[PDB]
């Protein structure tokens, strides 16, 4: 009963989820591409 | 769009050099059905095939993509208010009287779009439609053949 | 009326099965309207909701979610049996108000006792152009 | 008001009593990581079987897993989004503010939890 | 019990109320005062159950207008006849019914549209007819154009008695509403004589006429050579060379031995290889069966002898323990209400024609039909528009019951109120079906397009891609493929050449090949699916909520047919039933446009074509199992790859086709500003012009209105149906015509 | 809520409150007509819109008259 | 159709089976009906001289379904490849 519950002790605010989901969103978002990208070939950066 | 056919078939016929093909095509309905949207639209509509893909895919898309808005047009102008409303009513009962969908619940209540709202909408899309097919036939039939 | 009559939540409901166009989650957030009538025989009427119901002889109450569903209940009882219902309008704190016989000989009479409001003392077409009333929040047909 | 025996069905309460979110008592964060769990596990399947790379051996299944999990975060976003829409203003504690809250919290937890596990799963 | 029952001349026999237009009602019997009651005369004037409150006479107009559409029936069926007869080339196309084209219709040299009557070979002028009346007739054992004169005379006769008929029970011997409700002794005589009679006529002429006349047509001797079917009839030579077993003279029938007549009434499935259609023998032993199973089902109801069921004891008797009180009050339903028994038989006839158009274009029982795919594809879609009607009349008609038939004093726990007591879960569950198949169809071809346009071959939902095959309908192909193998072992071939088996081909050009069901296929099917579903769907909810709902409580009192209820409740524009019905017209033109347009491009692709030493070449090469995954591959392999021939007609015979596909655009343009806008910019409009005529003192006394709100939806509806129909009419036959 | 308005061209041949599907017309004494009726609108936050009164009215022009605006719950015609 | 053959042999006892049958309980005649059973019920058409409820469209009709039940029982004997 311990686990899963102070897991999102640090989560469970709202401004703090949002942050979180916002911060992970851009994140991934920036890591595609010229990271995400070009790795998997990807048919946009062959040319 | 009468207009944009008659310049667009006009000058089609001068660049390639058959004015006397719009001369002699332009008096009757089937030349302008034929010779010009027919005709012309052979360019448009091999944008993408199963046999390969040239430059005018995206074209081809688009217009289909306007046929597709123009037939969205037509869906909000046929109907009017009564069957959505009565439809929208079931759905709420629907959603209202199901286990693990009912927690969460809308704060406004879902209603039918009004009449002025259906006649905007339904202008929008056809204006959209409209606009995005004449678009895509009028680049690609220009592009395809003329540079 | 002469006394105005008290809902009874006690009054027998009329012979019937299960409802799908009845109650929904607004009965139990917002108000939901309540009709009752005294039938002398037992029958068969239409509910506005659904199919057929079956009334008891006696005391009957029904239940619906909207105003005119009540109004179109009490027009066919009127029309067909002619019944003289009378419905309630219940809020979810549990107020209750007296709807459609306000003076008890309903709206069709005069009763000499109501008073006539939002009534215009000129003749339509009369009204004032919208350039009249302007960046005011009156409109025409309210003054 | 129309009951059924679909409806009505000893077995079918007693199947809808025991899930997460129509448990008699239990804390809205365990019934987020549930969800979130079971979800991001079935959500996680299409993704790796008929995805953008799905001929790519090996690639297939991280590109699945990682666009499950950011569609776990935008399910999460949404879910968050609906909670402070609807739960703005003022006896069950999941549909309050803060509960769904929690509740958003334990759903991305265990959304991430069950992509990770799916992604260990099928690598074995 | 059961007797007839009759009133003496009901109805005096005078042209008083001809006078009069509007008499049938009381609210035209005032006389006009506006041009609505114009429109209002052409619309209330076959809506007898509004005219008179009376069952009786209701209907007796019923029996007199059915006995006036089978005269006009029988009317035209003898113009059939009489065309065949004199402006034909019958005669030389029984000489060779490969190589000359049927034709039926000449046309007058007035202003150059003697060019509409082609070559068709036979050394005959005349528009090739695609309605296929040269193999029924040459299936009846028609040779001459006396036959088909006399065939005329004779329709005309019956045209001319039926047209007495109703004349005579209408005004002077009209049956009483006794004789109507012996709905008994209706299912018993039309079961009995009106079906099996029929079918045990058809069957002797098929054995003692068509089927010698046929034999010896397949034999390749001369049509004038062949003897006259009475020649068969009498002299029992002729029937007993061709066949020996009647040289028995009708000993094997009553002595049970049947098997004798195996030559004559045969079960040897597939089609025949000399015509290409199907075997006339088993077409015999087909009606005979079929005689035979509806005398057996026509004494089943007991009338006026003691033996035999009750409708209302059997209707009662089912009753099942989840629906309360079984099938009680439907007898009392279906003898009170026409409307009821109107939407039944509508729903019925309309399957019954889907059947029609699938089953022959199936099997072919005609000779040399197949060979002609014009007929073929002509037939298979007019019956297959006839059923789509015929079943959106079924739900509007319904619907018409609920709103005025409906009793619920009749209905208290019976299915149609359990029914009406459950239809929000019903229509609930109907538009999440919908919506999901439509999104798992149509969005794969929007996916197929996106896909292809993106340069994805390997994404697409293609028979190369991802197969989404249809293994059911291939399991079920294949089983019976091999029916008469292990099944139905007395069975010489298949039911049909559809599921497999080798090529059947008459003069070059294939009549029946098998048919392979791939991915684009079930893509097809699953969006005939959907497009069913969503007119079920809207014609359910518009029969359903007719008479009552959440938003409106008071729709019974509204009546059938209103245009709405005011902008009340953010408006109710479009609420009534028959909207739902005009609304689902729409769906069912499309429905059946994608229908026959899967039909067209399956059957010119991978059935119809032309049979070389190197095998079968057919009419598009087979691009359905390419090009028919994605929309613009039906905008270009199917709609710009054909209608060549339409545009290009020209100059020809065709080219009234490509006229009236003009025409056919113009009607579903000018549909669309009925089916748009309002009343009241018209009505103002209206006014405008009623003042330019008052201005010239020229303004007419019955004052000049604008259409009704229902009255503009029906316009537009009907203008929109006849543009499409005949749009796909004209691009159909064209292209059939001009390279099939 | 929608507006409804009565001038003194009604002639209180109580056709608008017949034909009133949510009960809001009503009529009271007067003096402006032989019939010694107008029609009032005591309960116009009821109305839907569905101008029903309009329909019923008997006099040239509308002597009732109903202004869209402002919809509510009740006035919206919603069972939820 | 040959006097004695089998065939009329066993269609024949058919129908006097079926015949008899209705004479003293079982089949379903004008006046025992029923659901599952035989139930008392009029006559309405005369028996012509016979006892009981034995009227002429009670042979007729059972006379037809002696015929049909005889050359159904003797072409199904004949497909497996009895008489
Ligand atoms: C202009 C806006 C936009 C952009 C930039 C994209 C971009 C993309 N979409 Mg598209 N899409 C859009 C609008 C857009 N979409 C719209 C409007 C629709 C609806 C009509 C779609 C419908 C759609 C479908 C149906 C699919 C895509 C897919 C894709 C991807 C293409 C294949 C690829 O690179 O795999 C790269 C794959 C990766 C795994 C690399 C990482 C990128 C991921 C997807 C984003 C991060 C995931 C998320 C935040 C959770 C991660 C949490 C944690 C691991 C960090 C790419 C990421 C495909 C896809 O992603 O496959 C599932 C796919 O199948 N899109
Ligand atoms: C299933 C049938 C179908 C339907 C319903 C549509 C629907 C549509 N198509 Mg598409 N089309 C189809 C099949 C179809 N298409 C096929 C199979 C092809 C061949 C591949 C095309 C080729 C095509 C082209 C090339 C164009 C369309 C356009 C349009 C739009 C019509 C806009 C409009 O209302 O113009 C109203 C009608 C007109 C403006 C004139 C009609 C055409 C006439 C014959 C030209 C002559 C007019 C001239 C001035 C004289 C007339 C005056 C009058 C007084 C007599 C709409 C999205 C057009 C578009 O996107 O918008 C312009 C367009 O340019 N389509
Ligand atoms: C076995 C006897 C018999 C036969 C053959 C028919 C045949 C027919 N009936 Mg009828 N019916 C019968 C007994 C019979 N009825 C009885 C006993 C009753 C009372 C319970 C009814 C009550 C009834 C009603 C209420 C209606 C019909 C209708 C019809 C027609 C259906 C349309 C059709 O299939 O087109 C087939 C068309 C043809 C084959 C063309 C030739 C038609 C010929 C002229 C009719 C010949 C059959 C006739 C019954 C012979 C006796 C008439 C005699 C006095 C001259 C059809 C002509 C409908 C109708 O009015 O249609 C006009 C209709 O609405 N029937
Ligand atoms: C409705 C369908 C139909 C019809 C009309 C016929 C008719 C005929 N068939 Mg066919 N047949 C049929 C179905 C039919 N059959 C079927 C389903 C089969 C099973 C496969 C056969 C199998 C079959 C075989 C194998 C043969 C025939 C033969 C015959 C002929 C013999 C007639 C006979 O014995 O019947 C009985 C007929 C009557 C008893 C006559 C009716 C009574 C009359 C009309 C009374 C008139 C009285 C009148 C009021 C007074 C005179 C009036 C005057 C003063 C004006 C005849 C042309 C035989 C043939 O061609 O040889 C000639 C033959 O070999 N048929
Ligand atoms: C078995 C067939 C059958 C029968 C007996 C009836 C009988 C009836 N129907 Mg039903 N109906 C049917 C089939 C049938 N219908 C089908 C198949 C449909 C689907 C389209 C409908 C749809 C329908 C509706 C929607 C309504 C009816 C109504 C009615 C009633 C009056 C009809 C009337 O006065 O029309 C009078 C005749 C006309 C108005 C003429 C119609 C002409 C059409 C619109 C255009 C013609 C098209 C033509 C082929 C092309 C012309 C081209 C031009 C250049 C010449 C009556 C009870 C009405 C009613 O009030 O019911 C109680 C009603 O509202 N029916
Ligand atoms: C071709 C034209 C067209 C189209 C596409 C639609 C579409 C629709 N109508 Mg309509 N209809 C039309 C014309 C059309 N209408 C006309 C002219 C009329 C007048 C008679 C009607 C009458 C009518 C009735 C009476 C009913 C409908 C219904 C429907 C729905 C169909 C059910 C379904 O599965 O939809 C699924 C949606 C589509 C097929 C639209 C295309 C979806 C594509 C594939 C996009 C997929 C999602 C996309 C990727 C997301 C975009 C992301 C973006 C936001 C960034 C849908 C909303 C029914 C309804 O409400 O639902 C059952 C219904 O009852 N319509
Ligand atoms: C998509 C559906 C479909 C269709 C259209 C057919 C059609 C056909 N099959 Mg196939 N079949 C199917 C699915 C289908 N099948 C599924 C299986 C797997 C179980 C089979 C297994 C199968 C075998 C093994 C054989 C066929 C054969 C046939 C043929 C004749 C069948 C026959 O006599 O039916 C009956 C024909 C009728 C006209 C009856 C119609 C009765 C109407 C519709 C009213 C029915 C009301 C009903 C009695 C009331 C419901 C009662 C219920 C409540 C209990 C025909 C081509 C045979 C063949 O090879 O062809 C010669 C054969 O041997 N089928
Ligand atoms: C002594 C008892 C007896 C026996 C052994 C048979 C035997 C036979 N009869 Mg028979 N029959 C009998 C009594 C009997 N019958 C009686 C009393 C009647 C009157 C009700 C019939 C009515 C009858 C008919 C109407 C037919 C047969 C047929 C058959 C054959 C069965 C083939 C079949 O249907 O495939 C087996 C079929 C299945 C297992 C399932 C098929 C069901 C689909 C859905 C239809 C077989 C030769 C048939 C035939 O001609 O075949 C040669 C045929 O058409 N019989
Ligand atoms: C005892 C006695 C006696 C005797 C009696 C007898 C002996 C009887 C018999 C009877 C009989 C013995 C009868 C029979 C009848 C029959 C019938 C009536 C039949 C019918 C048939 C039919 C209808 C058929 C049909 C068919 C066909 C044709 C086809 C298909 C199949 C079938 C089969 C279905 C006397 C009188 C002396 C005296 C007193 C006592
Ligand atoms: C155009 C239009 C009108 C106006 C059209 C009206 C009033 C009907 C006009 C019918 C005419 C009179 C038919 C006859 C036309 C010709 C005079 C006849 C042929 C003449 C030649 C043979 C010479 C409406 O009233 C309307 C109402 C509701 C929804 C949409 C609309 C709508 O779109
Ligand atoms: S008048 Fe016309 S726009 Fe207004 S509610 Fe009626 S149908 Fe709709
Ligand atoms: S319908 Fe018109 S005239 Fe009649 S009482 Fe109402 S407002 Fe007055
Ligand atoms: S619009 Fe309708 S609800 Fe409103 S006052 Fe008029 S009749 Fe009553």
């Amino acid at each position: 009963e311990e686990f899963f519950q102070r897991a999102t002790d640090a989560v469970s605010r709202r401004e703090s989820l949002n942050g979180f989901v916002a911060l992970s969103g851009i994140a991934a978002i920036a890591l595609f591409g010229l990271k995400g990208a070009s790795t998997l070939e990807l048919p946009i950066t062959k040319g | 769009g009468w207009v944009t056919f008659y310049w667009h078939w006009k000058h089609l016929t001068l660049w390639q050099g058959n004015v006397s093909q719009f001369d002699e095509s332009s008096t009757y309905l089937m030349g302008w059905l034929r010779d010009y949207l027919w005709l012309n639209s052979s360019q448009l509509i091999n944008g993408y095939n199963p046999f390969g893909m040239n430059s005018l895919s995206v074209w081809a898309w688009t217009f289909l993509f306007g046929h597709l808005v123009y037939a969205t047009g037509f869906m909000f102008l046929i109907s009017w208010r009564g069957y959505w409303q009565e439809l929208i009513e079931t759905l709420v009962w629907a959603h209202e009287k199901t286990p693990l969908a009912n927690l969460v619940y809308w704060k406004d209540k879902p209603v039918a779009l009004s009449i002025v709202q259906a006649r905007l909408v339904g202008l929008a899309h056809f204006s959209v439609g409209y606009i995005f097919t004449y678009a895509a036939f009028l680049i690609a039939s220009t592009s395809g053949r003329f540079g | 009326p002469w006394k105005q009559p008290e809902l009874d939540p006690d009054t027998p409901s009329p012979i019937f099965g299960g409802s799908t166009g009845g109650l929904l989650r607004k009965a139990q957030v917002e108000e939901f309207y309540v009709t009752t009538w005294e039938s002398p025989k037992e029958q068969i009427f239409e509910m506005p909701t659904g199919g057929a119901a079956i009334m008891r002889k006696g005391p009957n109450l029904l239940k619906f979610a909207r105003k005119e569903q009540c109004l179109a209940l009490t027009t066919q009882l009127r029309t067909k049996f002619k019944m003289t219902p009378c419905f309630y309008r219940v809020y979810a704190d549990g107020k209750v108000e007296y709807l459609h016989p306000k003076d008890g000989v309903y709206p069709e009479k005069v009763n000499a006792g109501r008073v006539g409001v939002n009534q215009n003392m000129r003749s339509i077409g009369e009204n004032v152009d919208p350039i009249k009333v302007k960046f005011t929040g009156s409109q025409p047909f309210t003054i | 008001m129309l009951e059924t025996p679909v409806t009505s069905a000893p077995i079918v309460a007693n199947y809808l009593s025991n899930l997460p979110a129509y448990r008699t008592g239990v804390a809205p964060n365990l019934r987020g990581v549930e969800i979130g769990l079971a979800h991001g596990f079935l959500l996680a399947g299409p993704f790796i079987k008929l995805g953008p790379l799905r001929n790519v051996p090996g690639a297939a299944e991280v590109v699945g897993c990682m666009s499950a999990a950011g569609l776990v975060l935008i399910l999460a976003l949404c879910l968050s989004l609906y909670g402070n829409a609807a739960f703005q203003s003022t006896s069950d504690p999941l549909m309050s503010s803060e509960g769904w809250a929690k509740f958003a919290g334990g759903f991305t937890v265990g959304g991430l939890s069950g992509v990770a596990w799916a992604y260990v799963l099928t690598q074995v | 019990k059961v007797k007839i029952a009759v009133d003496r001349n009901p109805v005096e026999t005078n042209f008083e109320k001809w006078a009069k237009p509007g008499h049938f009602s009381r609210a035209l019997a005032k006389g006009p005062n506006t041009t609505t009651w114009i429109w209002n005369l052409h619309a209330d004037a076959h809506d007898f159950d509004n005219h008179t409150s009376d069952l009786e006479e209701i209907s007796r107009k019923v029996f007199s207008a059915h006995f006036g559409q089978l005269g006009i029936i029988l009317i035209w069926l003898s113009g059939m006849y009489f065309h065949g007869a004199r402006f034909s080339n019958y005669e030389g196309w029984l000489s060779d019914p490969t190589h000359i084209k049927p034709s039926a219709q000449v046309v007058w040299p007035i202003v150059g549209q003697e060019i509409l009557n082609g070559d068709v070979g036979g050394g005959f002028q005349g528009i090739q007819i695609t309605s296929g009346f040269f193999q029924l007739w040459r299936a009846s054992g028609i040779t001459s154009e006396l036959q088909l004169y006399s065939t005329a005379i004779g329709g005309l006769v019956l045209a001319a008695a039926c047209f007495f008929a109703g004349w005579f029970h209408y005004h002077k011997a009209a049956p009483k509403l006794e004789w109507f409700q012996n709905v008994e002794s209706m299912l018993n005589h039309h079961l009995a004589g009106l079906l099996g009679l029929g079918s045990l006529a058809w069957a002797g002429h098929q054995i003692h006429v068509s089927l010698p006349v046929n034999k010896l047509l397949d034999a390749g001797v001369d049509p004038k050579e062949i003897p006259l079917p009475h020649e068969f009839l009498l002299n029992q030579s002729i029937i007993a060379d061709l066949y020996p077993s009647f040289s028995k003279g009708l000993a094997p029938f009553f002595t049970l031995n049947w098997a004798e007549y195996s030559d004559f009434l045969t079960f040897k499935g597939g089609l025949n290889p000399v015509t290409g259609g199907l075997w006339l023998s088993d077409t015999a032993h087909h009606h005979l069966a079929i005689a035979v199973l509806f005398l057996v089902a026509g004494h089943q109801y007991r009338t006026n002898w003691g033996i035999g069921h009750s409708i209302k004891d059997i209707l009662e008797s089912h009753k099942g323990p989840f629906t309360g009180n079984g099938h009680a009050g439907l007898y009392e339903i279906l003898t009170t209400s026409w409307h009821a028994q109107l939407a039944i038989n509508l729903a019925l006839f309309g399957s019954l024609s889907i059947i029609v158009a699938h089953h022959m274009y199936a099997m072919p029982p005609y000779p040399y039909l197949a060979t002609d795919y014009g007929t073929q594809l002509s037939l298979f879609t007019h019956h297959m528009w006839i059923g789509g009607f015929c079943v959106v009349g079924a739900g509007a008609h319904a619907a018409i019951f609920m709103v005025r038939d409906y009793d619920p004093t009749n209905n208290y726990n019976n299915l149609l109120d359990r029914v009406i007591r459950h239809r929000d879960a019903i229509i609930s569950h109907l538009n999440w079906v919908s919506i999901f198949l439509g999104f798992h169809s149509f969005g794969l071809y929007i996916h197929n397009d996106t896909m292809s346009a993106l340069g994805r071959p390997q994404d697409m939902f293609s028979d190369t891609a991802i197969q989404l095959q249809p293994v059911f309908a291939q399991w079920i192909q294949n089983t019976h493929f091999t029916a008469p193998q292990l099944t139905a072992p007395n069975a010489l071939a298949a039911t049909s050449l559809t599921w497999g088996g080798d090529v059947v081909a008459v003069g070059g050009k294939v009549a029946m090949m098998p048919i392979a069901l791939g991915t684009s296929d079930f893509l097809v099917h699953h969006i005939h699916a959907f497009t069913i579903h969503v007119t079920v769907l809207i014609l359910l909810k518009g029969v359903l909520f007719a008479r009552s709902s959440r938003l409106i409580p008071d729709k019974a009192n509204l009546g059938f047919r209103f245009p709405c209820d005011g902008p009340g409740r953010g408006g109710t524009c479009q609420v009534s039933a028959w909207d739902h019905v005009f609304l689902g017209l729409f769906w069912m033109y499309n429905s059946l446009s994608i229908v026959i347009f899967h039909f067209s491009w399956k059957m010119q692709s991978d059935v119809w074509g032309t049979v070389t030493d190197s095998g079968v070449s057919h009419i598009t090469g087979g691009n359905f199992a390419q090009s028919a995954n994605t929309i613009n591959g039906w905008l270009r392999d199917f709609l710009w790859a054909q209608s060549s021939q339409v545009i290009q007609s020209y100059g020809s015979a065709l080219s009234a086709y490509g006229l009236m596909f003009l025409g056919a655009h113009f009607v579903w343009a000018f549909s669309l500003m009925f089916l748009f806008s309002g009343r009241g910019y018209w009505q103002e409009l209206i006014e405008s012009i009623v003042w330019a005529h008052n201005k010239l003192r020229v303004a007419p006394s019955i004052q000049p209105r604008a259409l009704s709100i229902t009255q503009g939806r029906a316009v537009g509806v009907a203008h929109y149906l006849l543009g499409g129909i005949a749009t796909t009419w004209s691009f159909f036959l064209a292209r059939i015509i001009a390279v099939g | 809520a929608h507006v409804v308005k009565i001038y003194d061209t009604c002639i209180g041949c109580t056709q608008c409150v017949r034909a009133c599907p949510l009960d809001v017309l009503e009529m009271v004494p007067w003096d402006g007509c032989k019939a010694a009726q107008m029609a009032s609108s005591p309960r116009t936050e009821d109305c839907v819109g569905c101008k029903r009164c309009e329909t019923a009215c008997p006099t040239d022009f509308l002597s009732v008259r109903v202004y869209l605006g402002n919809e509510s719950t009740r006035s919206l015609g919603l069972a939820y | 159709g040959f006097i004695g053959s089998p065939t009329n042999l066993i269609m024949v006892a058919s129908t006097g089976a079926c015949l008899f049958a209705s004479r003293f309980g079982l089949a379903p005649s004008v006046r025992k009906v029923a659901q599952p059973l035989k139930l008392a019920d009029r006559e309405v058409i005369q028996t012509t001289g016979d006892p009981a409820g034995f009227t002429a469209t009670d042979v007729l009709a059972m006379g037809a379904a002696g015929h049909a039940i005889g050359v159904g029982i003797v072409l199904g004997l004949k497909g497996i490849g009895q008489l």
